[PDB]
């Protein structure tokens, strides 16, 4: 009758039901854990695809190379579609350029003019630094600062390339600047010559200072020693030189907010005339591999909620019935079934708490656990270190623990409840007898 | 006060499609007045145990009527059935239908429980029921640690611990030797004349029907009886 | 006790007892049901992936673009490295050409000389037909038919063009070969030219039977004009025309088995001075993200496998721990304990083999009801574009089958059995007391 | 025969660490003749039933010696004691330990299932086991559908059914009026002369008593029967 009677004697039958007690806190831990566990590979999986989707450009790149009907292509009307996150507009100048830190000078870098904003949503790699953000700061490439060199090295270099020849696989390549190049003021000269006065006519430098280094090549023997500019010094150098066609590359990239927006926004400006290669139009179905892999995610955690809650209704339909004489017994002495129903789901509630609490622990461990594993299998299985991944392999978001917790609770109290009430619903004998 | 009014019950068993029927009780009727034991004799199996089933309303009868202090209680729900013997109803279960998780301590407590009979008060009212019916060094055990005898002063002493109007036993001695079914006899009858319980003991005991004020025969499902011993 | 008597035993039991029957078939039947679903769903990514591999190509090629101190790169030394399926070398040539089917003729086709047999093993990606093995075969681009215009609509796709004037937008292209250029015969005539006579010097024609034809590029505007002649016939047009550089473009392509073996690939590749490219360069991680996703595959089936296991245990072990005093009973009465465990050995296996029955019937009704429904989802979701990558959802093989059914059914019987055996070896007041 | 000599047994109970000793027998020595009935008559909880189950092996006791038939059975596993109740001994429990899940007729053929004679065989052994305990019509009925008393014969019949050399009757007649108890103990008469079946009969009944031709009274754990007189 009085609550504290009721947890008297919900305990006494616990303690000395122990076996029964400890199956259905087992099923329920284990729904529990087995629900979060799982679901936490899932979320560590649209975890690690979102990390590469910030990270790798190509993912979500939608590279523009021309248009139907030959016209000049405008990036503003290219941010007109929607899910793209970004458009990078890069004018790649091959022009004569004299980048100099000092003593030590470089001529091979090429200028790329490019909308300093557009690279920033677009999620530019970078090795070190961050997207150029003002006027004067500019990005460089990884092997910007490799090509600064002095007269004695550039003397070396010159030796060492044309004296030799023969096989080139073994030249050394002089250091170049070795040191932190970020957050240094370069001097950029930029040459006119033109046939029309057939020499070196009036130049200008430009002060400008490295902020971010773009991300180290792929594979080594790509060389990036691009220097970006703010397409805001477009107009001075137009007025300074003409790019127009020879030694000009323009490269146009339209991002996509997410991968799953990668083959509509592809279909969208395809439809649209424009020569687009993105992931999708490289791997024929990569969008619906995506997308038969994200409906097997869901239907994998459907079925798996329903092995849980059938696991925890099993298990607690069978202790139940194991008390269909208890009932009986309660009833006939004089309990209403209203505090049987009661007591049964008070302890029923209490087996589903106490489940979902230790099923939470066990996940949270077994997370770590396997997220301290995963690492150590993928060294032992390298062959070689693999490539460098940013992953998450079991993450756990609260909203994950709250419903896990809801679902496996819930299914314990309802399953705890269902024979408790069959119970107490039939005529005292008939439960005294365990049924016919 | 039980009024049994020409209450006939059969019961159904069989699987599904051929099943039979077992007429237990036919035009049974049964009157026990307020403070009299009635001792319900008859062969094994002429439905004694059923009869007191309906009493308690443990099954609900075929048909008739059942009557108690007044109050309809044929068509009760198992909520209405289970107020009324909270309130008014003792049973001394055949089997003792002990709670197996439970002490001997902890069963007869239990209607004290259902009662709200505040657990300082409980922890008295308990140990002397148990020293009545013999259990004072049992109250720890549980009732697989436990005679057949003593789990049926157990269920005894569950009935009486309330100290209800009506007690319904069953049978309530079979598992006794003569000097505990003495003391439970005479605390049966202490309970008679002290509070006024009524009682309906079936028995196949001759010294137990005859501590009663009427006898009832149980005999083919008839309810011969009608006579009131004058003790 | 006779067999028949230990079977009409268990029978009666089980008929009186058709809720804890039920529960224990249950566990058995959704352990199984969800091993299998669960297991299938892996396996059907697995044959998706691998039938990308087979069908992409792009998963699995490295493309050799050149090699660290110049020399000439040779296809038989890089089949050298492991785990190559193919090396494709394709000596695209630029150089003029008449190949004509009879009154229509062609001169956009860009000739490709390729080993035959290295195209086939690198699943070429073939439209129809298939990948040329004779000499004298060749397979044509998608768009070689498209191309044989006759001279009725060639002055009119001149005049189209020339009139356009800065609008080519609206330029209707001739629909050209129609018909089904497959096992058809060209004639293909080179042209000798050079500067020395000034004019088409000697000219010989090859009779080409088409046979193949490559995969249509996406996206369209590739038009795919290319067609491919066999490197045993080779210098046959390298004395009209020498390949000096100016046109001849190579493209050189080391094809892994399985995508699993690029990223080694590449690395063997790059350690070894090759420009190679790959998918684990352009994405990087991407092998680690393979990786990964397979640990998580089998951490997934094994967590499964934990949890199928677990709900059989619990519900066996309930409901054989709720017959303690019947086999107390079965013991009293003169059973032998090895007669008794036998009894429950039959009637756990005959629940593990029941509930196995039907989760397997259950596996391969989902598993067929959900490749019926994935291509549903697919249309309502995306609308209707899922014709381009030939996916299997569901894939359950016979040995799925046979593991899912040892391990459910074995955790029946031990399950069924633990509890037996503890009741037969306690005394038998111990069993008819339900413990102490 | 049997041959209970200095038999010594305890219990154990209670929570780990805190646990009790319940001293039940004490130096009991109990000697039945093959072929006589020995009834075991003591107030309720003296440990009547424990000497039952120590005698058919259901729990060993704490020292002591049990011989049967001149078989030392002490120290004797599950499946030796198990083969052993099945070659020799019927045992009327006293909560009747019936299957729950078996009719009247399965629970009284399980012995012949276990001793496997023949299904053809059985049908007329367990039609005439039943009849001779009155249960002719209750042969489809599960111990849910059974009373007491008839649960208690049923007990009876799946004892004797396999005619026992030894039958170790707890309370048998507990649950059954007069005139069934009689035709239950002219059976077990009948048992005893004609295929010399020895009893060990517990009993509260006076009559049940009488029928033996030893009577052994336990008390405070004393086996101080000792009554060995003729017929
Ligand atoms: N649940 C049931 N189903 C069918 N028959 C039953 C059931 N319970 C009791 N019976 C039958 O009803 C008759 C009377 O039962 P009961 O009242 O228990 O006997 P008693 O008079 O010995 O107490 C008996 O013959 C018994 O077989
Ligand atoms: N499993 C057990 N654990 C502890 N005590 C027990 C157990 N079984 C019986 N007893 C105690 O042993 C004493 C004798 O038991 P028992 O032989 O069953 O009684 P009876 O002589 O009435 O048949 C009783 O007082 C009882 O409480
Ligand atoms: O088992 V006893 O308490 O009936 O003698
Ligand atoms: O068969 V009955 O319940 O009278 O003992
Ligand atoms: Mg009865
Ligand atoms: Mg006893």
């Amino acid at each position: 009758m009085r609550f504290k009677d009721q947890v008297h004697f919900i305990r006494r039958n616990m303690k000395k039901n122990r076996l029964r007690v400890f199956m259905t806190i087992l099923a329920t831990t284990m729904a529990c854990a087995f629900l979060v566990v799982l679901s936490s590979v899932g979320f560590g999986i649209q975890k690690t695809i979102t990390d590469m989707t910030m990270s790798q450009q190509i993912v979500t790149k939608v590279s523009v190379m021309g248009k139907e009907g030959d016209k000049p292509i405008k990036k503003a009307d290219l941010e007109k579609y929607d899910h793209v996150r970004s458009v990078v507009e890069r004018t790649q100048v091959y022009e004569p350029n004299k980048a100099t830190l000092g003593n030590r000078t470089n001529e091979s870098s090429n200028l790329i003019f490019t909308n300093m904003n557009d690279e920033l949503k677009a999620n530019m790699e970078l090795e070190k630094g961050r997207v150029a953000k003002s006027e004067n700061e500019i990005v460089v490439g990884y092997d910007f600062a490799k090509r600064l060199l002095t007269k004695k090295e550039s003397e070396e270099y010159n030796k060492k390339i044309e004296e030799a020849k023969g096989n080139p696989e073994d030249i050394k390549e002089p250091k170049g600047y070795t040191k932190d190049i970020l957050n240094k003021t370069i001097e950029l000269s930029v040459s006119k010559t033109d046939s029309k006065t057939g020499d070196v006519t009036k130049t200008k430098t430009y002060d400008f200072k490295i902020v971010g280094i773009t991300k180290k090549p792929s594979q080594d023997w790509m060389e990036d020693s691009n220097i970006f500019i703010s397409d805001q010094f477009k107009k001075d150098f137009s007025e300074f030189l003409d790019f127009k066609g020879g030694n000009v590359e323009t490269n146009i990239g339209v991002f996509a907010d997410k991968f799953e927006n990668v083959e509509q926004l592809t279909n969208d400006l395809t439809d649209d005339g424009y020569y687009v290669t993105s992931v999708t139009t490289e791997l024929e179905g990569a969008n619906t591999f995506f997308m038969v892999f994200k409906i097997g995610l869901i239907f994998v955690g459907c079925i798996a909620v329903i092995i849980s809650a059938i696991g925890i209704f099993n298990t607690m339909t069978m202790a139940v019935t194991e008390r269909t004489q208890e009932i009986g017994i309660m009833k006939a002495i004089g309990a209403s079934p209203s505090i049987i129903r009661r007591m049964f789901l008070m302890e029923s509630a209490y087996i589903g708490i106490l489940g979902c609490v230790i099923g939470i622990i066990i996940s949270y461990g077994v997370s770590y656990l396997v997220n301290l594993a995963v690492p150590m299998i993928l060294a032992a299985t390298s062959g070689g270190d693999a490539g460098d991944l940013n992953y998450t392999f079991s993450y756990i978001p609260a909203s994950l623990v709250i419903i896990a917790v809801v679902i496996c609770g819930g299914v314990a109290v309802i399953s705890g409840m269902n024979p408790a009430r069959k119970a107490t619903k039939t005529n005292v004998l008939t439960a005294l007898r365990r049924e016919l | 006060m039980i009024d049994v009014q020409h209450i006939d019950h059969s019961f159904t068993i069989g699987k599904k499609g051929r099943e039979n029927e077992v007429p237990v009780l036919k035009d049974v009727s049964l009157s026990v007045a307020k403070g009299e034991i009635a001792c319900i004799v008859g062969r094994s199996g002429s439905g004694k145990s059923t009869l007191l089933n309906l009493i308690s309303g443990y099954i609900s009868p075929t048909k008739g009527r059942i009557v108690i202090n007044g109050t309809d209680v044929t068509g009760f729900n198992e909520k209405e059935w289970a107020q009324f013997r909270l309130d008014h109803f003792g049973f001394i279960f055949q089997s003792f239908q002990l709670i197996p998780g439970l002490t001997t301590y902890e069963n007869v407590e239990m209607p004290l429980a259902l009662k709200g009979i505040k657990p300082s008060e409980r922890k008295q009212k308990v140990q002397d029921m148990l020293k009545r019916v013999g259990l004072e060094n049992h109250a720890a055990h549980y009732p697989n640690e436990l005679s057949g005898g003593q789990q049926q002063r157990v269920s005894i002493a569950r009935a009486l611990i309330l100290n209800p109007s009506i007690i319904l036993a069953d049978e309530p001695t079979g598992s006794l030797d003569s000097e505990t079914e003495h003391e439970v006899l005479e605390l049966i009858q202490q309970l008679n004349r002290e509070r006024g319980i009524t009682f309906v003991i079936i028995t196949h005991d001759d010294e137990v029907a005859s501590i009663g004020h009427s006898k009832f025969q149980l005999h083919d499902g008839v309810l011969k009886g009608g006579i009131t011993v004058e003790v």
